[PDB]
């Protein structure tokens, strides 16, 4: 029983661009796997939270996609031809770049030119 | 211009990773070892999700949820074995003789007298019991006879009302994972599977703790098959025809009890009383026939060699025979003269397996946790369905001398580990893990 | 201590509509209970979240309220007339309906016409 | 226009469950059993919030707290007896005799020596000890004792800096849970209250082992009062007016050591000093005489039938005796002669209940596990308050032959169980579980 | 690890005004920690979250700033001559009067203008 | 204007507080008894981050952090002995004598044959033995001698798998919680330091229990320091220089086997082999000699007087030895010739201290928990460096009579507490609680 979790991965072998959102022993396995999905879970939501997207299932930002982040080509073949699985084998080596890159686009280049280009 | 970063969330993305299971038993609850107890009961609707145009690789000799379920029953079975009473200064030295006068029972039990500490701590007195003979060694030149397992480990009973019955156990993934499960007609191992879908739970398994033969096992659909280690020692054969088996152990059992300690009640098999009749299994010859005649096909196909069969050789009941568990019993079945079918099937009537009882068990010849069988008072039958074997591999032309090629020497017919029994249940599972996360280009941009 | 929880049920008794918001063995027991608070407060969270209201506390939403959800009356009876425990015997029957039909019309309904109808 | 949905969060709604609860003690902490230790501190400030207009059912023969605390007491009291010594090899025959010469504690007390295995595991010796008549039996014609309770269970002794000192304990709900407290004059036991209010936690609660009386307990506030169950065995009387009652062990006792084994570290009453009076306890006649005349009447009303009371039938001390825990030590009083107060009235001086020591007790008669009573050196007294009693419902007219009307045989008026107390200080708490989501329809409709 | 966790300290010995933001036995020990860690971290979202906050970094409120709270002088000598160790000793005796004002004055006086001055 | 308040996140607020930690262990895990198992392994990067303009004061004598890893240590030790036999039998009436006939091991050991209960519980049989003569009193006139602590504690031999060496462990903070680490080249004790760093994990401390001398520890990096408790009764020294120590054993033991009982596998030490020479330390005198004019002057400076050095009492040898624990063995040394250098260091060829081995030593005289020390077969040596002494503080001038004005009379050089090692490593760490909550006055206001 974790009665939180999203996405149960149903349509994963359809297309990408179609798919578009989804929707004693064992006490102390209890008191162990309930910790970490809890955890786990709250690691996704500082991931989330640090981006200016909490709450929302479905971002824009404002951070420009490098050609050389994965092999690019057509972006629309990319949607088309692909899914998770062979997406997510092209989005490795480019975690912490994105992941950094992104929590300095929004914390700091939205927040500043909220509090100091506009007064109030 | 460059699609900008989109992050989704509901994202099914996979990982194997390695985690840790839980229970989901029926709800029958009325100990039964294995408790039916701090134990999830089970959703009344069973959800699996399909999943076409999935090809994943998954490998059976290398799935954690074995050893994760085999450190499950041996965890189990310690901790039922706790509040009973140790059997500790039962070790004693014991004056024996027959009881008194083929079948018969009672030329394998003897008749033991032995001085025992009262609850006084001074005054021992003169108690007997019967054992079976397979219990008890040689001391001296006449009677003088050693209760086994008094120099190897520690011998505790256990208590009466437990039940050795195994229930069925299904296991689910914690909320964060999911159990990938194919659905082929056959699977050879170690390959990329089509039909796969994902289940929160798997189906139960019943812990039968065993060896020459799966019992209560799953069947498979189409044909016999022969799941192999990689030449490795052995072979698992999964039948298709479920093949009855049943046991009997007939008559009663008098028994008595005696104060060792302070609540320290040791149960004394006091008098056979019925039928003298020795423990017998007895088995349909021809589905067997059936059942040994495919399975010479089904490993002949693969390692492309005609079929032998050799009687095991001298040693340990782990691998010289079979090993139930009835009721509150413990059988040795001598399953040398089965593996013969040719002579066996000529006498429709039926055939006979002889078995005998032991009441001191080193546990499953891999926990070893030395366990005395409480008596059993009663007639007492048991039947079961033959599902599953494990074959061990032939030894290759290197060792036998004679010719290997048409003489496929299977010098022994076992398995030792109880876990291999349990690679024979969790060839479909998978433990996967969900990284929802996603990174994506695409033709919006916030503002 | 949770030290987490709002809503500290004071003013149950008055009316629904006129309320508006409020505002070893031991050991054993603390690792038990705060974990089940835990997870308890993160399953509100979920179902909190995917109706696009994190950080709320009072949301409004596009979904119409049917006249069989409940036995229905002139429904400023229903705020002046009711409490909470009394209106939440006719909530029930209808718990899993609402609670799928909010996580479409949110997530789906809106996300889709933001992402398709604004091509930005 | 159909008045569309809002979803709210501050939502005080209600649902009964059942849930663990945990500690709240007060800050005096220098082991005294239950150690006021892993036990999280109280809050200077009693919150409670008033529930106007709340109209709530809970019942006192279901509370889930009651079981809770019993299995919290059991819990306690077996890991507090885990450290301590056990008193396994004290079981040897015994050579008994008085020790050396009407309301003499020599008279009930033996002179046994015996022999004992030394650290030395070779050498036994001759020690010798005193011990109270009831806790030894024969096995021959001539001195040849028993000591009690080495067939039943086994007896481990308490560690002599512990204390049996109830201390107060309350309990509170979990963050996510809600304490709902009656706060009626009166509470006939299963109804509706009406004045109702939550609490964080309850009141201080001690646990305070013993039978045929409550003690230390909380008063009625009107009227005393009688929760009764539903005809089934027994009823909780709740006075009004506390009862104070004395109790005393004159004298010294002279305290020795014996070495049984490494560490194992036996203490023996080596002799009796100060004074032979028995052990007694002492009560204001005219108060009990009050009390029993307004419990007659309480019970009278209700159960429409006028009040009998019969002595309690031959057996266990369970049930004939009283049973407190003053200090170190366990008094079993007789209380076969107070019951009949139109006598004892008369006599303006005080009366006198006789009281017997116990140093082996088979653990309040549920628990049972086997303690046996350190010494207590010293002239010891203890006082309490008496605010509630057990009775037990009288038999009926199809039991006793003559009638039951007007015949009312309270043949006994114990309860042998522990719980049957925790029931009568948690007959004002119910666990309710805070459902915060809340769905309404409303004017607005978002964007 | 809790991987969840920001502001790891560098810049604390610099000045308030222009850091800006930053970006068996061990088996116990775990399950008691982690359980430690997620329950104060949901703490610091319950009083994040009350505030209409959730999800941001830096927010403004409606409420003034008294000149009793703290040692009041030219809030700019403030910014450029403390750091956060040396403000926070004059931020207490005024912990619980500000964080009671600030869930007044968002989820009452923010909720109840939305509700009732617009109607829908 | 009122400049409205705003409430940041990223707020870098300290609070001294106390909480758990944890493990960080190298990559070494080949049973060891710290183990390096479940024990988090090590990050490969040293994360710590400077802090500049900080002045932090940090208290050395009340680190949290001390007790937190004497309280891991004694509850892994507990830990460690929990599945090893016990030695309970053992205890008998030991009939000696000498074994057969200057520096000679075989003088100081006893052969000792005794009865020992076999496997059958009736059966006595004579085995014999060797024992140090440090491990055995007296009874009687002949040789009727008593193996030690049969009257005092309960004696569990160690497992032989296990061995005694002190690996290196991390010390981290979870996450939520950050350790200030000085970085200033000498630290008093208790004040302000200023180059003050965050880091995620400690250094690796070796848990080596010892006394006298502090062995494999950190080294001071400008000059030797007095690090000394508000003049209560102990200093400690840390060096500069590490000294060089050898310790030696030779010879190899013949080792045998005694059935106790059940897997009750008595190691008996059966013979001595190879040289005959007693067990010695040794250091270079020129070292030591500059290591002791250094301390003299560090502690002179400071205490403002001239230092002298006294040999300690008769008693304990807690105190009057040196304790190290080389191998699967426990040496205790003489080192009362070592502190008078001036002697010493005219032999320029090396100097010996006389070491004993000791089989029974009662735990780190903290603990307490009698372990028997398995004999280990081997020619063994073992070498170490020397990095610090605990010292303890002169008499006043009250109790000495004579002046201690420029007789700073050192009666002992002990500390007895293993803490007070663990107070030598952990001088430099803090545990704070992030604060990260913040409320500040700024220019905007939200609409
Ligand atoms: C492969 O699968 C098959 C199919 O399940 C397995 O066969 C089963 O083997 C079980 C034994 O391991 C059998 O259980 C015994 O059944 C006996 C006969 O049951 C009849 O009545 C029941 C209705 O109650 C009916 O359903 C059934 O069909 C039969 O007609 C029972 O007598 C026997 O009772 C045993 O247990 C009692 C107490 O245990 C009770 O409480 C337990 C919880 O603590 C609970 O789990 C139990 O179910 C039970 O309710 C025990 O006291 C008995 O011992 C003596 O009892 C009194 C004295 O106290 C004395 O008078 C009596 O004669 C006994 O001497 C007794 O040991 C079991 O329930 C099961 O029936 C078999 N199923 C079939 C279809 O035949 C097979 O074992 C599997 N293969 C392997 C290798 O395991
Ligand atoms: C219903 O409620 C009433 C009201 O509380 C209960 O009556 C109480 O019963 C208690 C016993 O269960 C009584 O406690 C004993 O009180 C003795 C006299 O105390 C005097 O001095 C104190 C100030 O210290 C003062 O407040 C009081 O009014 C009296 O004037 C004490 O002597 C006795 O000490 C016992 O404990 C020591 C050691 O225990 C210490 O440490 C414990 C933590 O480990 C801590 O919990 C204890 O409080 C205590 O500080 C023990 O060594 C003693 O035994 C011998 O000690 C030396 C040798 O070591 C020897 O010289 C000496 O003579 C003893 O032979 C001793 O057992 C207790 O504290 C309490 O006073 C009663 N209250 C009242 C108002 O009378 C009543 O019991 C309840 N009903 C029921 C059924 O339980
Ligand atoms: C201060 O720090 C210094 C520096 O570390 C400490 O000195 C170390 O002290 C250790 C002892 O506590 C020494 O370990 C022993 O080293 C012996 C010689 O090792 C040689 O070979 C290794 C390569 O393997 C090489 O690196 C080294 O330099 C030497 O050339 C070993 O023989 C000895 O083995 C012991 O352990 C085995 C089994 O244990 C194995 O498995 C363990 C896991 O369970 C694992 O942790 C162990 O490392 C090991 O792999 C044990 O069976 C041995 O006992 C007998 O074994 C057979 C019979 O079974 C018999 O034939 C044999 O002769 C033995 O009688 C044996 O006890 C240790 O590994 C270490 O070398 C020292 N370091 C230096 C640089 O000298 C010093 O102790 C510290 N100060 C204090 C006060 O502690
Ligand atoms: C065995 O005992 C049962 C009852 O204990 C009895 O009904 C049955 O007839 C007995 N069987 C034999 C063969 O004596
Ligand atoms: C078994 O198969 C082999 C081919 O691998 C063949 O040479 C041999 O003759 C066969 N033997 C029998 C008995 O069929
Ligand atoms: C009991 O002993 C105490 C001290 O142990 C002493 O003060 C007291 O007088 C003694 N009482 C009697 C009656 O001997
Ligand atoms: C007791 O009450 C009954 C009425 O139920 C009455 O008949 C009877 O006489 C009364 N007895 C006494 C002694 O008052
Ligand atoms: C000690 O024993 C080892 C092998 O067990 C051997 O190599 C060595 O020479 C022996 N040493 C002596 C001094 O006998
Ligand atoms: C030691 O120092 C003191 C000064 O505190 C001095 O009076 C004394 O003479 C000195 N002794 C020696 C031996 O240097
Ligand atoms: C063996 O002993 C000799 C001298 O007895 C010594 O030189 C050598 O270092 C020792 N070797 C070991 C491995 O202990």
């Amino acid at each position: 029983l974790g009665a939180l979790f999203l996405g149960f991965l149903g349509a994963a072998g359809s297309t990408m661009g179609a798919a578009s959102v989804v929707l004693s022993v064992w006490g102390i396995k209890q008191l162990q796997a309930r910790v970490l999905a809890v955890e786990r879970y709250l690691r996704d939501q500082q991931l989330l939270g640090l981006w200016g997207c909490t709450g929302k299932t479905i971002c824009c930002t404002a951070v420009r996609w490098n050609k050389t982040w994965g092999n690019i080509s057509d972006y629309q073949v990319i949607w088309n031809n692909y899914t998770w699985q062979q997406w997510d084998r092209e989005v490795n080596n480019y975690t912490g770049l994105i992941y950094t890159l992104l929590e300095e686009a929004n914390t700091q280049q939205e927040k500043n030119e909220k509090e100091l280009l506009e007064l109030d | 211009e460059n699609w900008w970063v989109t992050v989704y969330y509901g994202v099914p993305v996979w990982r194997e990773a390695k985690t840790t299971l839980f229970c989901a038993s029926d709800a029958k609850s009325y100990h039964n070892i294995w408790a039916t107890q701090a134990c999830v009961p089970t959703d009344p609707t069973p959800q699996e999700v399909l999943l076409p145009n999935v090809t994943e690789e998954f490998n059976m000799w290398e799935n954690y949820m074995v050893d994760q379920m085999q450190e499950d029953i041996i965890s189990l079975w310690e901790q039922s074995l706790k509040p009973c009473v140790k059997l500790t200064p039962l070790c004693v030295t014991l004056t024996c003789n027959n009881p008194t006068n083929t079948d018969d029972r009672l030329g394998d039990m003897r008749n033991c007298s032995f001085n025992v500490t009262t609850e006084l701590r001074d005054k021992k007195r003169k108690v007997y019991s019967l054992f079976y003979v397979e219990d008890i060694t040689a001391i001296g030149n006449n009677s003088t006879y050693r209760l086994i397992n008094c120099n190897t480990t520690a011998i505790t009973q256990a208590c009466p009302k437990t039940s050795f019955e195994p229930i069925p156990i299904h296991y689910c993934a914690p909320a964060g994972f999911a159990l990938l499960k194919c659905n082929d007609i056959d699977y050879k191992g170690n390959e990329t599977c089509k039909n796969v879908s994902t289940v929160h739970c798997t189906h139960g398994i019943k812990p039968v703790a065993t060896t020459q033969l799966i019992l209560n096992g799953s069947t498979a659909d189409n044909q016999t098959v022969a799941r192999i280690d990689p030449s490795e020692n052995l072979a698992i054969i999964q039948l298709k025809d479920p093949v009855k088996i049943t046991c009997r152990r007939p008559g009663n059992n008098t028994r008595g009890q005696i104060q060792i300690g302070p609540a320290m009640t040791f149960y004394n098999i006091e008098n056979v009383v019925g039928d003298t009749r020795k423990a017998y299994c007895e088995i349909n010859g021809t589905q067997w026939a059936k059942a040994l005649n495919e399975t010479k096909e089904v490993l002949r196909n693969i390692l492309r060699k005609n079929i032998s069969f050799m009687v095991p050789s001298g040693g340990d009941p782990e691998v010289t025979n079979h090993h139930f568990n009835c009721g509150g019993e413990f059988f040795y079945c001598n399953t040398s003269e089965i593996i013969n079918i040719t002579k066996i099937n000529k006498t429709e009537n039926m055939t006979i397996i002889p078995c005998r009882i032991r009441q001191i068990v080193n546990s499953w010849m891999r926990v070893g946790k030395g366990i005395f069988a409480p008596p059993i008072r009663g007639n007492i039958t048991c039947t079961s369905n033959i599902t599953g074997m494990l074959l061990e591999i032939h030894k290759n032309r290197e060792d036998q001398g004679e010719d290997q090629d048409q003489n496929n020497t299977y010098v022994c017919l076992t398995g030792g580990n109880m876990k291999d029994i349990w690679r024979s249940e969790l060839y479909k599972y998978k433990i996967v893990e969900i990284q929802p996360l996603g990174v994506a280009p695409t033709k919006c941009r916030r503002y």
